[PDB]
């Protein structure tokens, strides 16, 4: 046991899994427009308890977290306590780990829940990309704060004297990462042309994603999955991922333009997923809590790992990083592995990730372990497709994987399914599930 | 073979044939005479097999394209005919290349230095990597020595006079994005895909279209020409004094090139070339690049150095500031402050701070990149922290006691393998020693306020130093881009101690009724940038003074000054800068003319009788004292290499380089003439001229400084 933790409680109870929910995702514009993000975590929330056996009672914390932030209410998990139906007596709380902010919450609730200090809890997040919080420039808010602090009435105007030039105008909020000033995108273009990755390489990656999701509803194997929101309007409800374009032909869009390049822009717009709103949601509790109130767990939990890498060339190769940690401390092997998970947050950066987990050279030197980590087959490799296809809200994408994998292996019966995704600032997250 | 054959020729599947640029010797690729030849059969071969889309040079190493044209080759001409000769080749060379009707793509990475960018002005096209290492420019001016081969013509109808001109006059370093924005380069990739995307700008066919410039230089030829002409020139008089050749000479090879046809521009670049290698100035600024070349490659001490990754600075204020801002934002090494007071911690910190905002206000550093910098700089008053440092470098007033005191502190609370340097510039280094634990690891690395200007810096061991701690002085000094000097623990130490009789003289002329305008213009006429008084006034004249008082108290009445003339200003302090009610006021009417001179303090000094002679007498006695300390100092093995010495002389104080340092100005003027001068100069004016022993023997017997000299 030189490299294996095991994930169990003091009393020896696996963390057990139990179901989840998903609102299903849409455009920036389309739907859920001007609703908020914190009404999103609301409904899944409340209708996730709406649809199990439990008492509202047993739920003792939930934990979400959102990438885009409104101001107002801060700690978002309080406003999801106490707008919807539950005891007033939970430990509502909130974190924050960009693009991976489902699986720290999920790691929290876990660890938390093995310290002996709760027996059961939520863990999700809400997502909206449509109710952007669009400050004043930094200028005029010094103004602001000293006209507060301002004494007298001349003082003031004194003080507007120095209001000129265009600070009225609003800044637009901005993707690029705070230190480095790269959008995120454009790191993945250098990644591309440095791994040599073609846009013909890409752009059928899209097609296989669009494909195999597509068809996933039309075979209606996520249908327990996802809710059917109703949006306070009431005009019709929303059942479908409207995101999802699973007709068009890989001709039809490989005559795009480059998006950030624009000279050498070997990834675009339909080869990279678009912002869009959702939420989703996992109710974790222990083995022992499980069976005691006649629940069926769906699956369990083995291990996770989270990593940190330099943020100045290729920071996506998060995956690439945190997997062989994770499959070292779950005790497994990526030969015993039925289906993996990517996700894809970009074409490319992921086929560069599957490159790289396949070179022995890269963890020769950049880990320092023996051998490398293995190839992925095609078959067990986003079998249901990906987020090039849903959508990526950002604080949703998580949970969402943990879900359709652990049905998926449900539909299989059996094997160790596996989750992995990268996130701004160079953090890369991991963790093995295994489906009894 | 491969070895002789550096352009190694390489045809693709498709029409498309690439030459790689690998010299066998050494990582930088230079030029050579073999270099020469071998191209032209590389592209005889190319006339073979035509029907192909383009040819494209890379340069196959990870650093640089092509460093630049070989010097030491250039150093065994004779006459003015080899160097037109030589010149000759190259521009038919690049003019054959450049004769071609296919596409001829040069995709340059790393760095691309002196007469690359002739074989880059040959080419049709450009294209250059985004990486902050690679660079274009010409350095030959700065050698002295104009780069005729075609691109001193080429350059400016590339792109207009208006750059090209200061970019032949001070050639200078060029980003890829100036050059992209100027266009000098037609685009920039990153290195990933640097051969690719030559290829594709290969096979697009002929770009029959020149770009137009700011249309602005259409005054060359007609009207326009004469004017832009005559100003620079003025400018140039004004700025170099006209002692500096190779400058009208590029003016008026230009003007030849432009209104009188591309084969004049040749053939005047051509005996232009031959006939201005050979004046003195050439080989001796030659030499002196050979003598700083030689020390950065030297290693100081004979013994591996030892790890260095965090320095303390006992000490704050303007002076440990600039130790820090050096430490911190060059080496990029973490610095931890320890003054007493907060009051000097926040000194230090302002003074970096302005230093980086300045950068900033110019938009050549992003925002982030301040705090990125400045998080290596972190003050105190207390000595936690400092257990795991290095280095520490004592920066504070020079009592020796008070010096004992922070040595045993530094001793009681600090790690056992780190070493300790003092900024002393009048103590001994073995009297700050004296007592110690570990007495080995004592160095005194003397600086030269302001830290970010003078490049210079002394290293003084004492009677016991590991060999190791002199290795990792030097390697810190180079890596916070200075030239590290070993220096024999003697007083006064070397540079300020020949400097001291300069002032010394300047002050006893000044009290015989001397005015300003006659005595500064006498200095800066000999290659002296910034003459003696307002070099006094920058550094402040109470640090004017220094310590010579211990210079007299080693050696005599030699370096005896004037009284009240530094007794008649310290009392009424006047410091110059230090307090600014010197005797160059501030804050004149408009700000934009020379400093003024105070009336007042002609008749606070002596100022006895009228001033006499001329500037070349007060030259030439400057210099001679300078020369006679400099022999003297070299005498005793002060220093440890004649180069050293030179270097150092030339570097720090500011020698004329054009004259190559005092030791190359000695072997100029040769032997017992100057000698006999200075005899002369002493039995009109006094004692002070004393030939050294070993200045006379050598005179006398004829004997050489640089080696095998004369």
């Amino acid at each position: 046991m030189g490299q294996v933790l095991p994930l169990v409680t003091r009393q020896g109870d696996r963390i057990a899994i139990v179901s989840g929910l998903r609102t299903p995702f849409a455009r920036q514009a389309t739907a859920f427009h001007g609703i908020p993000a914190v009404d999103l975590g609301k409904m899944v929330v409340g209708e996730l308890l709406a649809r199990s056996e439990i008492p509202a009672e047993v739920i003792e914390q939930l934990v979400f977290g959102q990438v885009v932030q409104m101001p107002e209410a801060p700690n978002i998990a309080r406003e999801i306590v106490l707008g919807t139906g539950m005891n007033v007596h939970t430990d509502a709380y909130s974190v924050s780990r960009a693009c991976a902010t489902s699986f720290q919450a999920v790691a929290n609730v876990a660890e938390s829940l093995m310290a002996g200090t709760i027996r059961a809890g939520i863990a999700g997040g809400a997502d909206s990309s449509s109710v952007l919080p669009i400050g004043v420039s930094k200028k005029l808010a010094r103004v602001l704060v000293d006209v507060n602090k301002a004494r007298t009435m001349s003082q003031r105007l004194k003080l507007f004297s120095r209001l000129r030039l265009r600070d009225l105008m609003p800044v637009p909020p901005a993707v690029a990462e705070y230190s480095t000033g790269l959008r995120m995108g454009d790191t993945a273009e250098q990644m591309a042309k440095t791994y040599g990755i073609t846009r013909e390489q890409q752009d059928a990656l899209a097609h296989r994603s669009h494909q195999r999701a597509a068809q996933a509803w039309s075979d209606g194997k996520l249908k327990e999955e996802v809710m059917t929101a109703f949006i306070p309007p009431y005009k019709q409800p929303l059942v479908e991922d409207n995101n999802i374009r699973g007709n068009s032909s890989l001709a039809d869009y490989a005559k795009l333009r480059p998006a950030f390049d624009r000279k050498h822009g070997t990834v675009t717009a339909a080869n990279s997923t678009p912002l869009t709103d959702g939420a989703a949601a996992v109710i974790l509790m222990t083995e022992s809590r499980a069976k005691e109130l006649g629940l069926v767990p769906l699956g369990y939990l083995r291990s996770y790992a989270f990593t940190a890498i330099d943020v100045w060339q290729d920071m996506l190769l998060g995956p690439a990083w945190s997997t062989p940690l994770a499959l070292e401390r779950a005790g497994l092997t990526m030969s015993d592995l039925t289906l993996i998970d990517m996700h894809e947050a970009f074409a490319a950066q992921t086929l560069a990730n599957i490159q790289l987990l396949g070179s022995e050279r890269f963890a020769r030197e950049a880990l320092g372990r023996a051998h490398a980590t293995g190839e992925v087959d095609d078959s067990k490799f986003n079998v249901l497709g990906g987020s090039i296809a849903y959508g990526h809200p950002f604080a949703a994408t998580g949970a969402r994987m943990i879900t359709q994998t652990l049905h998926e292996l449900r539909r299989r019966g059996g094997g160790f399914g596996l989750v992995t995704a990268c996130a701004a600032g160079g953090l890369g997250a991991a963790m093995v599930l295994e489906a009894e | 073979m491969e070895m002789t054959s550096a352009f190694t020729l390489n045809v693709r599947l498709d029409n498309i044939a690439v030459i790689t640029i690998d010299v066998p010797g050494e990582k930088m690729n230079t030029l050579k005479a073999e270099f020469a030849s071998q191209v032209r059969a590389i592209i005889k071969q190319l006339r073979e097999n035509k029907e192909l889309r383009g040819v494209v040079f890379v340069s196959a190493k990870p650093d640089n394209f092509i460093a630049g044209a070989d010097i030491n080759m250039i150093g065994n001409c004779k006459t003015a005919q080899e160097a037109e000769a030589l010149a000759r080749q190259g521009q038919q060379l690049m003019a054959e290349i450049h004769a071609l009707p296919i596409q001829v793509i040069a995709a340059i990475h790393g760095a691309c230095l002196g007469g690359g960018l002739e074989l880059a002005l040959a080419c049709h096209g450009r294209v250059c990597t985004d990486d902050p290492k690679t660079v274009l420019g010409l350095p030959e001016v700065q050698l002295g020595l104009l780069p005729g081969s075609g691109g001193t013509q080429r350059l400016p109808r590339l792109i207009g006079v208006s750059t090209a001109l200061e970019m032949i006059l001070t050639g200078k370093q060029l980003r890829a994005k100036q050059a992209l924005k100027l266009g000098l380069v037609d685009d920039v990739v990153p290195h990933s895909i640097l051969l690719e995307a030559a290829v594709e700008l290969a096979k697009k066919e002929r770009p029959s279209s020149r770009p137009l410039p700011v249309r602005e230089r259409i005054l060359a030829g007609p009207l326009g020409r004469a004017l832009l002409f005559k100003m620079v020139g003025k400018k140039t008089e004004h700025k170099t004094q006209g002692n500096y050749p190779a400058t009208e000479r590029i003016l008026e090879v230009v003007e030849t090139g432009l209104a009188q046809g591309t084969s004049s521009g040749y053939d005047a670049e051509a005996r232009a070339f031959g006939e201005l290698a050979m004046t003195p100035q050439s080989q001796a600024l030659r030499s002196i690049f050979f003598a700083s070349t030689d020390v950065k490659k030297d290693p100081g001490s004979d013994a591996p150095p030892a790890p260095l990754n965090s320095v303390g600075i006992l000490g704050g204020g303007l002076m440990g500031g600039g130790i820090a801002y050096v430490t911190a934002c060059k080496a990029g090494i973490p610095v931890r402050i320890k003054d007493i007071n907060p009051q000097g911690i926040n000194h230090a910190l302002k003074y970096s701070w302005d230093q980086l905002e300045g950068k900033v206000r110019r938009r050549h550093l992003k925002a982030s990149e301040r705090d990125k910098q400045l998080a290596l700089i972190s003050g105190t008053t207390d000595y936690r922290g400092f257990a795991h440092r290095d280095l520490i470098i004592e920066a504070v007033f020079e009592n020796l006691e008070l010096k004992q005191q922070m040595v045993a502190e530094v001793e009681q609370n600090c790690a056992a393998h780190t070493i300790f340097a003092s900024n002393t510039s009048s103590l001994p280094i073995g009297d700050i020693a004296a007592h110690a634990t570990r007495p080995e690891q004592v160095i005194g690395l003397h600086f030269f306020s302001p830290v970010e200007k003078m490049p210079l810096v002394e290293i003084i061991p004492h009677a016991g130093t590991s060999a190791q701690t002199i290795a990792t002085t030097v390697k810190l000094a180079k890596k916070q881009g200075k030239t590290p000097i070993v220096v024999r623990d003697k007083a006064g130490f070397y540079v300020n101690r020949i400097l001291a009789p300069y002032i010394n003289e300047a002050i006893r002329m000044l009290t015989q009724g001397e005015r300003v305008e006659h005595i500064d213009a006498a200095l800066v006429k000999f290659g002296f940038p910034v003459g003696p008084i307002q070099l006094l006034d920058e550094v402040g004249i109470d640090t004017g003074t220094k310590i010579i008082p211990v210079l007299e108290a080693a050696y005599g009445e030699r370096f005896s000054a004037p009284a009240n003339v530094v007794s008649s200003i310290l009392n009424d302090d006047r410091k110059g800068r230090k307090n600014g009610r010197g005797f160059y006021l501030y804050g004149q009417k408009g700000r934009k003319s020379k400093k003024q001179v105070d009336p007042a303090i002609y008749p606070l000094i002596g100022t006895q009788g009228q001033g006499r002679i001329s500037a070349p007498q007060v030259a030439e006695r400057c210099v001679m004292l300078m020369l006679n300390e400099a022999v003297r100092c070299v005498d005793e093995q002060v220093i440890r290499s004649v180069r050293d010495g030179d270097i150092g002389a030339v570097f720090g104080i500011g020698f004329p380089p054009f004259l190559g340092g005092p030791f190359r100005y000695i072997d100029s003027l040769g032997a017992g003439e100057v000698v006999a001068i200075m005899q002369r100069l002493a039995t009109q004016y006094g004692s002070r001229f004393t030939p050294c022993e070993r200045l006379v023997e050598m005179g006398a017997r004829g004997e050489s400084f640089w080696k095998t000299t004369a």
